[PDB]
């Protein structure tokens, strides 16, 4: 009513103050945030109306006071904005001290900091620390300044003093960057090392094993050792330094599984301990199908081994056919 | 400053003369009354053996400081033993360098020998080549 | 825990275990409590356990196994003309 | 069906990428620790191998003007190789010939 | 001039493998 009465507004100095009589009696009501916040935008927008009429930053000064007896974040939000046009004024240090005035008493200020250290940039370093002592994007944002500025290991120390705030769930996502960035630039062991022992607490530990590998290498096999396509590489990378492990992983493998610990016993087996394993190809096709028994068929075919063996064979896959029947 | 066996700053300081130690002389009095022991070291110690501390006698002293002509030369000793240390940084890490230099120079005087026989091979192959 | 922890007391009463443990790995080191299961009824009823201990040896290498609990005459005729003949030779001899 | 394991594996690949180019950067450079000089390049050839190396020396550091950019790793292990091939008195003649240029 | 001698030494063998290149393609000319 007060925004179609200033439409209103040829007294309009009459309908203003009126309006902060109204505001007078509305603050009763008010016992807070947008009431106050457009209380206050719509006081500092008389006071502009002023401006424009050159009638203002004093009483503007007056019902930021106003502000200040108002009685939070959002009232922040109004700190912010009498410092908006305090700056938009022409002093913008003169009102980043009483917005520090405010926080030196002491937060909804420092959306108005992301709103002015993005571009006051255009040293800096203490200027953004400030928002730390009181938002990852924010933090990325200020590693990569530092990284434009090719500080490094100054940027690797930012990603520490973030990840000791917001634990395991968004630490992650400052992680994931700060440790293909980190391994990027030194590529010495034990630092990088601890460092991925501190990340520990998935993908981090293939990046970890990918480290390992290149610069000790059981030690990383041992680590994948500590989820199928898991198993999957782990394999892949035993095979890497050998064919024997495979086959051994594979024991591991089995506690769609059994297709891929089909899939090692395959060429086990297939390629030869070795009666061990053509057993296990026994227990495996046993363990739980009809390419399956071509496998065994060719098994036996193999043999320049025997029709009993083969039909004993059969007959329990038929039994695996009838336990399997019976199921509900 | 401090008495050894309580921890305090002693009002009546004297030391023993079996295990050289300022002790506070209400408390060892009272450790020899236990027993005639020296509290650190457990050897033999009566209360005539201990001794208050005093004024040496009749030569004045001044206290211990920087101009002092003694305190003045063990300072001397501390410049020289830290310098003769900054020698053996530049010792040790040039017998590095000139290894490495020796090994570096044999590598380049080794080398240099196939860049010459190279530029002959790959010229008297254009020259053989060219001329058919 | 609970189910390796029931005391092995005798045989019987330990192979009854080993029914118990065995499912309850069974439903939920595979290897190693197969194992341990091997032991439990191979050191027990002795004139029960070659029945017990075969019948889920093919659910859980396995000819040799098979051949040193089966351990008459006709049995070796058998295998010569694999898990069904050790079940064969195990019930009746 | 793959998910965060192309990206796990890119960055992998660029992880690999990256080992590859610092090694193969500079033997000297990469290890341990010049102003600019095409007038000292100028003065040392008024002879062929030793304008090649200053050359060399121009485009890593980058009055400097920067080009050279094109210039991997499996030639270079093989021309390493060959060389240490081609290459107890060994070891006397080197120990001598480092006693006369310490003096 | 240690530093000096490793700049020369890499750049050489770079060098060597232009002239192997020359050489590698007189062997092709010369069979044919």
């Amino acid at each position: 009513v007060d925004d179609l009465a200033s439409v209103w507004c040829c007294g309009e100095l009459e309908l203003r103050h009126e309006n902060y009589d109204e505001a007078l009696r509305l603050l009763r009501k008010a016992t807070l945030p947008a009431r106050r916040a457009e209380y206050f935008d719509g006081s500092e927008p008389v006071q502009n109306r002023v401006y424009k009429s050159l009638k203002w930053s004093m009483l503007a000064d007056l019902e930021e006071s106003l502000g200040t007896f108002q009685s939070y974040d959002r009232i922040l939000d109004l700190r912010i904005a009498t410092p908006q046009i305090v700056i938009n004024y022409a002093f913008l240090e003169e009102h980043k001290y009483f917005e520090e005035s405010f926080k030196a008493y002491e937060s909804l200020f420092k959306w108005p900091n992301v709103s002015d250290i993005w571009s006051t940039y255009l040293g800096g370093r203490k200027l953004e620390r400030a928002r730390d002592l009181f938002l990852d994007g924010c933090p990325p944002k200020y590693a990569k300044t530092l990284y434009l500025l090719y500080a490094q290991l100054e940027e690797e120390w930012g990603l520490a003093r973030h990840a000791m705030a917001v634990y395991e769930r968004a630490t992650r996502a400052v992680e994931p960057a700060q440790q293909y960035d980190m391994f990027n630039i030194y590529i010495a062991e034990i630092y990088g090392v601890t460092h991925t022992r501190g990340i520990y607490q998935h993908a981090r530990e293939m990046c970890l094993r990918f480290a390992d590998m290149e610069c000790g290498e059981i030690d990383r096999a041992r680590a994948i050792y500590s989820t199928w396509k898991d198993f999957e590489v782990r394999h892949g990378n035993e095979d890497t330094i050998k064919e024997m492990l495979r086959i051994r992983r594979s024991v591991q493998a089995t506690y769609f599984m059994a297709s891929q610990m089909l899939k090692v016993s395959g060429s086990a087996t297939g390629t030869v301990a070795p009666g061990q394993s053509g057993m296990d190809d026994m227990k495996l096709l046993e363990q739980r199908l009809a390419a399956e028994a071509e496998r065994d068929q060719p098994l036996r075919a193999q043999s320049k081994l025997f029709v009993r063996s083969d039909a004993s064979r059969e007959e329990l896959a038929e039994l695996a056919q009838q336990v399997n029947p019976e199921e509900i | 400053l401090i008495c050894s066996i309580s921890n305090e700053v002693p009002e009546h300081p004297c030391v023993s003369p079996v295990s050289n130690h300022v002790y506070e002389r209400r408390l060892i009095e009272k450790y020899i009354a236990e027993n005639g022991t020296d509290p650190i070291n457990n050897q033999p110690l009566s209360e005539e053996q201990l001794i208050d501390i005093k004024v040496a006698h009749p030569i004045r002293p001044k206290p211990p400081s920087a101009t002092s002509i003694p305190a003045i030369l063990k300072a001397l000793q501390d410049e020289w033993d830290a310098v003769m240390l900054h020698s053996f940084t530049l010792r040790q890490q040039l017998q590095t360098t000139r290894q490495e230099l020796s090994h570096a120079l044999y590598q380049h005087d080794a080398a240099c020998r196939v860049i010459a026989r190279l530029t002959k091979e790959v010229t008297a192959a254009r020259e053989a080549l060219a001329t058919l | 825990a609970n189910p390796h922890n029931y005391d092995a007391w005798f045989d019987y009463l330990r192979l009854v275990e080993s029914d118990a443990e065995a499912e309850a790995v069974r439903e939920v080191n595979v290897p190693p409590i197969q194992e341990k299961r091997h032991w439990k009824r191979y050191i027990y009823w002795i004139n029960y356990a070659l029945y017990e201990e075969l019948e889920a040896k093919d659910p859980e290498q396995a000819s040799l196994e098979l051949i040193p609990h089966k351990k008459a005459k006709m049995w070796i005729l058998y295998a010569q003309f694999r898990a069904l003949g050790t079940s064969i030779g195990k019930c009746p001899k | 069906e793959e998910r965060e394991i192309d990206d796990t594996y890119i960055e992998d690949a660029a992880d690999v990428d990256a080992r590859k180019q610092a090694i193969r950067d500079a033997e000297r450079v990469k290890e341990m620790k010049a102003v600019q000089k095409d007038l000292p390049r100028p003065s040392e050839v008024n002879l062929r191998p030793l304008n090649v190396e200053p050359p060399l020396t121009d485009l890593q550091k980058s009055t400097m003007l920067h080009y050279d950019l094109l210039h991997e790793p499996s030639g270079n292990k093989k021309g390493k190789t060959v060389g240490f091939g081609t290459n107890t008195y060994l070891e006397h003649n080197p120990y001598e010939k480092f006693s006369k240029e310490e003096l």
